Order: C-alpha cells, then sequence, then structure tokens
C-alpha cells in the first residue's frame, strides 16, 4: 500500500513463497492427541456396546415385512 | 392390534413405507386433513391425537416384549 | 447525548428502544405461554391424548 | 481517486453517482422485464406436473401440462 | 447433392465377412465394422428409452415407485448391461 | 460523463466521427458472415448424427417386437 | 518518468536469470541419487504395476486370465 | 483412380487460398505496409469462412472419408495420394482457420517493422498445417509436418523476444525432427509389408503382433515428442515462452494437436492390439507428467513459463482419455484438444499484452492490475477459469469426458488424473492474483493502458468459442460420433 520494497539483497530461490509460538513436531504430537481423543471414544462406544443393551425389539412390518412395497418380487 | 389397512388403502394414500405400520389406518384420515388444513399445528389436533396414542402403544408393546426376553437370559445365566 | 468528562453517548432513538423491548416481549409472552401448554407434556406428566 | 478518474469499467469505478441514474434504473426495469416475458412462456411450455394438486394453483392457468405422463410405459 | 430425408443403411450383416478370417474380404470387412457400430448404436438408444420409462415411473408413482417401476428397473439394467462400449465387452 | 474511455480512445472532434482502422470493416464483415454462415447453416443441414438414426430404428424395432408377442 | 517499460532491477533479474540456467549447477549429490531414484525411476514403477494390477483384478474379477502387457 | 469430389467446395481450394497469398506477397514492395497487412488479413478471413461451408456440408452419417479427392504424382499412376476429412479432423482444420488471423492481427500495430515476411510465414503455416490435418497417407503426412519445421523456425528465431530464442529454436528444430525422423523409420517398415502408405488401405491389412509392437513403439517416439509426453517435454518450455506471440498461439494452439492426432489417425486403429498392450505404459507416462509438471508450474515465476507448462499437463489428459478407447474418453480427448487450442491461444494473448506495453514477464513486477486494466483482469479472469476446467466452460466438457472414459476402464489413474482438478486451480488463481490482485508497485510499473479496440475484438471470438462449446458441446459431438465409435469399434468384430 504505502510504499512496496524494492530488494537490495539477492532474492533465494524460495521466495516466490514467503503459527509462531509453537514449533513444527511438538504441533503434531499436540493434535495427534487431539486426534487421540475421538479415537478413545470410538473405542469406549465399542466397549460400551449399547446395542447389546436396547430396550425395545426390532419393528417387524406387515405383508412379509413390507417385501413386496420394498421391491420384492410379487 | 391386527393390520387393518390393506396394501392398495395405504399405496393409495402415497403412505411412507416407514409409516406402514400398524396404524397405518389411523394416519390416512390424519394425512388428509394436515394438506386440507396446510400442516399447521394447531389443527387435526384430534386425529394427530389418536395416531400420536397408536404409536406410542405400538412401541410399549414391543418394549415389554423385549423385557420378556431381557428376563429370559437371566433364566440362562443363573442356570449356567 | 449526555457528556461525562469528554465521552459522549447519544440516546438510542425512540423506535430501536421501543422494537427491541416489544419483540424481546413477544418472545418471554411466547415462552411462558407455550410452557403452560406443552410443560407438562415434555416434563413427562401427561400424554397429549389424555383425556 | 485521481487516476481512476480517468480508467473505464463497465462495472462503474470506485463512488459511481451517474448524472441520470433513475433513468437509467428505469429503462434496466424495463429491460428486465421485457427479457422476464420469453422466460415465462418457455418456462409454462416446458414445465410438466405429473400430479394434480389438491387445490387450484396460480400455474393452472398459464401452464396445461397437468396429469399428461400417466402413461409411461410409452415414453420414449 | 443429396436427397432429403434420413440416411438410409442396409439392414442386414455384409455377406462375404468370414468370421474366421476377418482379413480376406477387405470390402466387408470394412462394411461389417460400420454394419457393427450401428447395431451397437440402435442397442444405446434402446436402453436410452427404457431409462426414460424409469424416470417418470419414479416421477409419477412417489412413495410406490419400488413395487410399481419393478419391472421397469429390471428392463432398463439389464439393457445396460452389455451396452455401448463401457465396462462390459460383448 | 463517465470516468475514462471506452477502450481508452480520445473521442474525435465534436461534430466529426471516429476513423475507422483498416482491419475493423474486414474483420466485421466476416464476423457477421460467421454468425449467418452457422446461424443459419447449422439450423438448415439435415440432422444425419448417428444418434437421430438408431433412435427410430430403436423405436420401431421395440414396436415390431412388442406388438408380436 | 518516461516509457511505459517496467523499471528493472538488478536483483529480480538476477533472481530471474538464476532460475532459467539451473541446469549449469546440477552436480551428482547425494541428495540427487536419491530425489531421481525415488521420483524418476521407483515411483513410476510402482504406478505402472498399480494401473497393471488394477487390470489383472478387473480380469480376474470376470473370470478370465490375466491380460499380458508391455 | 480418379476420386475428384463432387462438392464445389473442396479442400484443394482451401489449400491453395494461403498458398495464392503469400505469391501474391512476395512481389509486393515493402513500402507498400497498408496492402500487405490487408491482403493477408483479407486472405485469412477468406480461408476461415471457407472452412465454416466445409463444415456446413458435413455428413455425421458416414464412417467413411469425406471429401475424398485425389492428386497424382507419376505418369505411371503406382503412387497416387489422397485428401479427406472424417468427424475427427474437420475442427481442427476449421480451428487452423481461425487461429491464423488472429495471428495476423496480433502482430497489427508493429507490421511496420515486421514486414510482407511476417505474414508470408503464417501463410505458408496455416496452408501446411491444413494439408497435415487433411492427409490419408503416412507419407504426406511425414513431408508436410516435417516441414512446418522451416517457417516456425524462422518465427520463433528472428520476432523472439531475448537471446534466448537462438536456443529455444535449436531445441524445437532438432527435438522435432528425431521424433519426424523415427516416424520415417515406421514409414518405410509399413511400406515394405504393404506396398503403399495409403491409410484406407493400411486400415485394411492386418499387422503381425510383433510387427504391431515394433511399429507401435517407432510412431510411439514420434507423436511422443510432440503431444509432448515426459521425459521429452523439456523442448517445449524454451520453445513456447522465448517465441512471438503469435509464434506461441500456432505452436501451442495446432502444433500441440499433431502428435494426439496422429495417434488417434493412425496408431490406435492401426495397431489395434498393440494398442491394448502399452495402454497401461501410456496410462503411466500420462499421470506421472500430470502430477509432476503441475507441481513444477506452481513454483514458474515467469507469466509465459506458466501457461506453457500448463499445456504439458492437459495434454497428457488427453493421451488419457483417447487410449481409454470408449466414446466417452475419445470424445472427450477430441474436446479437450480444441478448448485447449482455444483457451491456451487466448492466455497466450493475455500475456502478450502485457508483455507489449511494459516488455516483462517476470510475475513479481506486476500486481494491481485490476484497479488500472480493469477489461484485460475481466478477460484474464474469464480464461484463468476456463484452464481451471470450470463448469460452464469449454474446458470442463473435455476433461469430465475423459474421466468418464478413464474410470469405466481404469479407476486408479482417473484417480490420479483427477488430481488435476487440485493442482491446475492452485496455480491458475495464484497467477491471477500474483498479477491482477493486490496493490500496484510504482517503482517497477507507473504507466498502464486497457485493451484497445483490436485487442478487445480479438477477445470476442475466443470469448463465444468457450461458452458455446461448454454449454452446448451437442454441435461438435454431434459431427464426431460416427468416426469416433467406428474407430473404437476398429479390430474387433463383437
Amino acid at each position: 500500500v504505502g510504499k512496496h520494497i524494492v530488494p537490495d539483497k539477492p532474492l533465494s530461490v524460495n521466495d516466490e513463497l514467503m503459527a509462531d509460538t509453537v514449533g513444527k513436531y511438538e504441533a503434531l504430537a499436540w493434535l495427534s492427541g487431539g486426534l487421540g481423543f475421538f479415537v478413545g471414544l470410538g473405542l469406549l462406544a465399542v466397549l460400551n456396546d449399547k446395542a447389546s443393551k436396547v430396550p425395545f425389539t426390532p419393528r417387524v412390518y406387515p405383508y412379509d415385512n413390507l417385501r413386496v412395497e420394498l421391491g420384492g418380487e410379487p | 392390534k391386527k393390520m387393518i389397512a390393506t396394501q392398495e388403502e395405504m399405496s393409495a394414500a402415497k403412505i411412507a413405507l416407514g409409516s406402514r405400520d400398524m396404524c397405518a389406518h389411523l394416519l390416512i384420515p390424519l394425512n388428509k386433513c394436515r394438506q386440507a388444513e396446510f400442516y399447521l399445528p394447531w389443527k387435526c389436533e384430534d386425529e394427530r391425537h389418536v395416531y400420536e396414542k397408536c404409536e406410542y402403544e405400538l412401541v410399549m408393546e414391543r418394549m415389554l416384549a423385549m423385557k420378556k426376553i431381557r428376563e429370559e437370559e437371566a433364566l440362562a445365566k443363573q442356570n449356567k | 447525548g449526555i457528556t461525562y468528562k469528554g465521552v459522549t453517548v447519544h440516546t438510542p432513538k425512540t423506535w430501536h428502544t421501543v422494537t427491541g423491548k416489544g419483540l424481546c416481549a413477544v418472545m418471554w409472552f411466547w415462552i411462558l405461554y407455550r410452557a403452560k401448554q406443552d410443560g407438562p407434556v415434555v416434563m413427562g406428566w401427561r400424554h397429549p391424548w389424555d383425556g | 481517486g485521481d487516476f481512476r478518474a480517468k480508467v473505464w469499467s463497465m462495472t462503474g469505478g470506485p463512488n459511481c453517482r451517474p448524472k441520470h441514474w433513475r433513468r437509467n434504473t428505469a429503462i434496466a426495469m424495463f429491460g428486465v422485464f421485457l427479457v422476464c416475458i420469453p422466460i415465462a412462456k418457455l418456462s409454462a411450455k416446458l414445465e410438466q406436473r405429473p400430479h394434480m394438486p389438491v387445490r387450484p394453483i396460480p400455474s393452472q392457468i398459464w401452464c396445461k401440462n397437468f396429469g399428461t405422463k400417466d402413461d409411461y410405459e410409452k415414453e420414449h | 447433392g443429396r436427397k432429403k430425408g434420413l440416411p438410409e443403411f442396409e439392414e442386414s450383416a455384409p455377406d462375404g465377412f468370414d468370421p474366421e478370417n476377418p482379413y480376406k474380404d477387405p470390402v466387408a470387412m470394412v462394411e461389417m465394422r460400420e454394419h457393427i457400430v450401428r447395431e451397437k448404436w440402435i442397442q444405446i438408444e434402446k436402453a436410452k428409452i427404457l431409462r426414460e420409462k424409469v424416470k417418470w415411473c419414479y416421477r409419477v408413482e412417489g412413495v410406490n415407485h419400488y413395487q410399481k417401476c419393478r419391472h421397469l428397473v429390471q428392463q432398463y439394467l439389464d439393457s445396460t448391461r452389455g451396452v455401448g462400449w463401457g465396462k462390459d465387452h460383448r | 460523463r463517465p470516468k475514462g474511455y471506452f477502450m481508452n480512445r480520445t473521442p474525435p472532434a465534436p461534430g466529426q466521427s471516429r476513423k475507422w482502422e483498416d482491419w475493423e470493416l474486414p474483420c466485421y464483415i466476416t464476423s457477421f458472415l460467421t454468425i449467418v454462415i452457422l446461424g443459419v447453416g447449422l439450423n438448415a443441414k439435415p440432422d444425419l448424427s448417428i444418434e437421430t438414426w438408431a433412435h427410430q430404428k430403436a423405436l420401431e424395432r421395440l414396436e415390431m417386437e412388442k406388438l408380436a408377442t | 518518468g518516461g516509457g511505459m517499460e517496467t523499471n528493472k532491477n538488478k536483483f529480480i533479474e538476477d533472481w530471474g536469470s538464476a532460475r532459467e540456467n539451473l541446469e549449469h549447477n546440477f552436480r551428482w549429490t547425494r541428495r540427487n541419487f536419491a530425489l531421481i531414484g525415488i521420483f524418476g525411476i521407483a515411483l513410476p514403477i510402482i504406478v505402472y504395476k498399480g494401473i497393471v494390477k488394477d487390470f489383472h483384478m478387473q480380469d480376474e474379477d470376470a473370470g478370465r486370465p490375466h491380460r499380458k502387457f508391455l | 483412380l480418379e476420386h475428384f469430389c463432387e462438392c464445389y467446395f473442396n479442400l484443394s481450394g482451401l489449400i491453395l487460398c494461403p498458398v495464392l497469398g503469400s505469391i501474391i506477397l512476395l512481389f509486393i514492395p515493402n513500402s507498400r505496409i497498408r496492402l500487405i497487412r490487408l491482403i493477408g488479413l483479407c486472405a485469412s478471413l477468406i480461408t476461415f469462412l471457407y472452412s465454416l461451408v466445409l463444415w456446413i456440408q458435413f455428413d455425421s452419417s458416414t464412417a467413411k472419408f469425406q471429401f475424398v479427392e485425389s492428386l497424382r504424382w507419376l505418369p505411371y499412376e503406382n503412387i497416387n495420394f489422397y485428401l479427406g476429412i472424417d468427424g475427427i479432423s474437420l475442427f481442427f482444420v476449421i480451428l487452423t482457420t481461425f487461429l491464423i488471423p488472429i495471428c495476423i492481427l496480433v502482430g497489427w500495430s508493429g507490421m511496420r517493422s515486421y514486414g510482407k515476411e511476417y505474414i508470408i510465414a503464417f501463410l505458408i503455416c496455416e496452408f501446411l498445417m491444413i494439408a497435415v490435418f487433411c492427409m490419408l497417407d503416412l507419407l504426406l503426412f511425414y513431408v508436410f509436418f516435417e516441414s512446418v519445421l522451416i517457417p516456425m523456425f524462422i518465427i520463433i528465431g528472428v520476432w523472439g523476444s531475448r537471446q534466448r530464442k537462438i536456443k529455444a529454436a535449436y531445441q524445437f528444430f532438432l527435438y522435432t525432427l528425431l521424433g519426424s525422423l523415427f516416424m520415417l523409420l515406421a514409414i518405410l517398415l509399413i511400406l515394405f509389408q504393404t506396398g503403399t502408405t495409403d491409410l484406407q488401405i493400411l486400415l485394411t491389412t492386418e499387422f503381425s503382433e510383433r510387427r504391431q509392437i515394433f511399429l507401435w513403439i517407432a510412431f510411439f517416439a514420434s507423436f511422443a515428442v510432440k503431444v509432448p509426453m515426459v521425459p521429452v517435454h523439456i523442448w517445449l518450455p524454451e520453445a513456447h515462452v522465448e517465441a512471438p506471440t503469435a509464434g506461441s498461439v500456432i505452436l501451442a494452439g495446432i502444433l500441440l494437436k499433431f502428435g494426439t492426432y496422429g495417434f488417434l489417425r493412425f496408431s490406435i486403429p492401426m495397431f489395434p492390439e498393440a494398442t491394448l498392450c502399452f495402454t497401461p505404459f501410456i496410462y503411466t507416462l500420462s499421470a506421472i507428467a500430470i502430477i509432476y509438471t503441475s507441481l513444477t508450474t506452481l513454483r514458474q515465476i515467469d507469466l509465459k513459463k506458466i501457461i506453457a507448462y500448463s499445456s504439458v499437463a492437459h495434454m497428457n489428459l488427453v493421451t488419457i482419455g483417447m487410449f481409454s478407447l470408449n466414446i466417452q474418453g475419445i470424445g472427450g480427448s477430441i474436446l479437450l484438444m480444441l478448448s485447449h487450442g482455444l483457451v491456451s491461444s487466448a492466455l497466450f494473448l493475455c500475456v502478450g499484452v502485457l508483455y507489449d506495453r511494459h516488455k516483462t514477464r517476470l510475475v513479481r513486477y506486476y500486481g494491481g492490475l485490476v484497479s488500472t486494466m480493469p477489461n484485460f483482469s475481466t478477460i484474464f479472469f474469464f480464461f484463468t477459469l476456463a484452464n481451471m476446467s470450470l463448469p460452464g466452460t469449454s474446458s470442463f466438457i473435455g476433461e469430465f469426458l475423459i474421466l468418464v472414459g478413464a474410470f469405466q476402464r481404469n479407476s486408479l489413474v482417473a484417480t490420479l488424473a483427477a488430481l488435476g482438478m487440485i493442482l491446475g486451480a492452485a496455480y491458475s488463481l495464484w497467477l491471477y492474483n500474483r498479477v491482477v490482485s493486490g496493490n500496484l508497485k510504482p517503482d517497477f510499473l507507473h504507466k498502464f493502458s486497457d485493451l484497445n479496440g483490436r485487442e478487445v475484438f480479438i477477445f470476442i471470438p475466443f470469448l463465444v468459442g468457450l461458452v458455446w462449446m461448454g454449454v452446448y458441446p451437442k454441435v461438435f459431438l454431434d459431427c464426431m460420433h460416427t468416426s469416433v465409435s467406428n474407430l473404437v469399434q476398429h479390430g474387433k468384430f463383437h
């Protein structure tokens, strides 16, 4: 805006392309811990087995559980 | 509770495949007014309440059915 | 506007105060009314088909 | 700003205040309504309603394609 | 100059083609390739017409499409297997 | 008046007209011919595409095999 | 002050000309052996075998012997 | 056997038109600039109109070569040659005839210093290129293609911008000559079997599997230098960048198509068994090139180097579709060919507009051009979108139809090819924003001019072309499907 800076020093090769308080691999370590929270909860859902604790039977629909209405051979 | 609404009647009322249960008969007059009364919540309260009473009893029956099954797993377990 | 050691805060316009008060008031009246009719139902005490 | 006053753009540029913008705006409104005419006739000729509505609708006046696709074994 | 109307082609496969030896009659080998292309295009348009029936069956019948369009779906799916130049050879 | 000039050409003297550059007339004439040769020619040429022929052939073969058995 | 042509910058132009003459600086270092080995030979081969195996799996899925290639 | 066509509009007159223009210009004094310019422009325009009429009388039901006409070489009549087009080559002739007048119009302002030599070279290029697209013989294809090297060499070396044009022209001529010589070896190999090089005949002659493989490899070497394919693609950057704007337009819009057209006209149909055995090999090279050269495009700092590097990625998607050997693959490959010949040329035209005023190609010098060149910025953005295969543009039609064709043959190559969508969008938008968006840099550039009347007219047929094929590609697909269908069915009988 005010004044673009004219180079006075040789430009680097990766100059066309050129997160401050935390390092690179440390950030990955923290993020894997957060993704480890999601994995841990998924395993608890496996061990909870809410499928083995359903308080009602599966629905049973009339006319052969809607065989013809669901596209089954008349 | 026995099927009252036949396949043709449910097909004629274009009933969603998930709602062809045992209270399909009470749904047809409920949906008929819903289209007629612009799906307004403060209308068809009578037709809605009979249908909701149905779908509640069907769930309770299937809840009672599972209670008996739950009460039979323990019979096997204590007789191990 | 009312000045207090340099800072001045202008009084809001009348219909902005009225509309803000009224619309929230309709909301409170809406909630108290719907709690009157559905509070028992959602609290589980009764059923819509009871009667 | 300063040089932007010598720059021609279709959108008008920064701070565009044409002197006759009202008569221009209405001429635009008449044009768009005119273009909306052939679009409506093409739409009404191209609309297809397989099911008769439960109640009469605005489109039962300008559109004549109601309940015509019943024999879908003949579609080609 | 060309006469007004649709193009006309011989309906039957060129006699002179030998399936065991196709590089024996040069003229027939070419007219046979053209015939096969035209035959395949008829099958493609055959399925495309069957696709239109399924489309409007689904649109007309609504939630009753599974029981009502069952036959049209079967016909259309059978036609698309071994059609054109897609994932089926012959 | 608008800001700037369309295509950055200063207007001619008042009462006069812009002088057309040498390329304008041959390019404008060709553009008109291009529209007329394609806009009318493409719509007037017969529909000899293979798809159009096979669609008619598919309708009759479906007719002959449905009317017959 | 005058002329539409850009006011060249010696460092930008040296930057620009360095890029155009990169083949003059190529030395067979360990880094280049690895990069050319991994990305000039190994990766093309892995991709080719994945593509061929994709055909072969289609062959056995359709009850047909594996297609010879190359 | 004389095969003279009954049609009034035939291939011979279209061939002769630019030849007559060139012969007329050699004798006109260079002092008569106005006359030279108008003669060249009118000749090119007449040729374009003739090609449109050739489109009008086209039959989209036949698989037989159309407007077929013969030219005798000897009174012994042993060696007789034929001209003809089909659904595969018609649109390439029309594109050549459309692009040549654009090239004459681009250098209109500098024609005082160019001269008749500039218009003559482009007219001779046009005549040779149309001839190449219209041949039914392997031998004449070789002669006329090998002949295009001389005028392109002259165009690059004389009207190129910097002294790098020397190296660029050298590399162009030598790479193309190597490929052409390999094709010549294949043409003599075929001749020894057949006794002839006539396309209609060799389409009816069976080749042994071993000879099919060997002939395919010699045809491959020729066509793959012109595609271009990795690793013989490195001549294209220097050549396309160092050339003048019209030279770049011809190089990328027409000359690049000769290799993929040679795959469709000769290699694929003539050797159907060899084509199948080499499909995984073609898929690997094409997929590597799309991924590698797109990532290279990201890191280029030159306006023209970015656009030129983009063409390598697009042409290798074209090879993927044409080797899928189905209707969507081949039809998509042809449509992308024509669309690329429009989008790439227009993008080269956009950069040429900027280089004509400012005489720099470095991206870092530009920036903030939206506030000084809004009309150029709007046109630059549209063709930037067309280079990303945006739906609505012509290049999306070819791109998706190829991905459909590749998916039904190999899912893996379709997935690797579809990565062009992510990478192609990355560099295209990065280029547009670094040039047009942002703030001006008055230390580098402080004097600007938007597009003039001639530059605006140049872009209009390009804008109409991409939108037209983008939203209604049926006019093109209708005239191609019969020839495309017979290309796919060639070699099998079930």
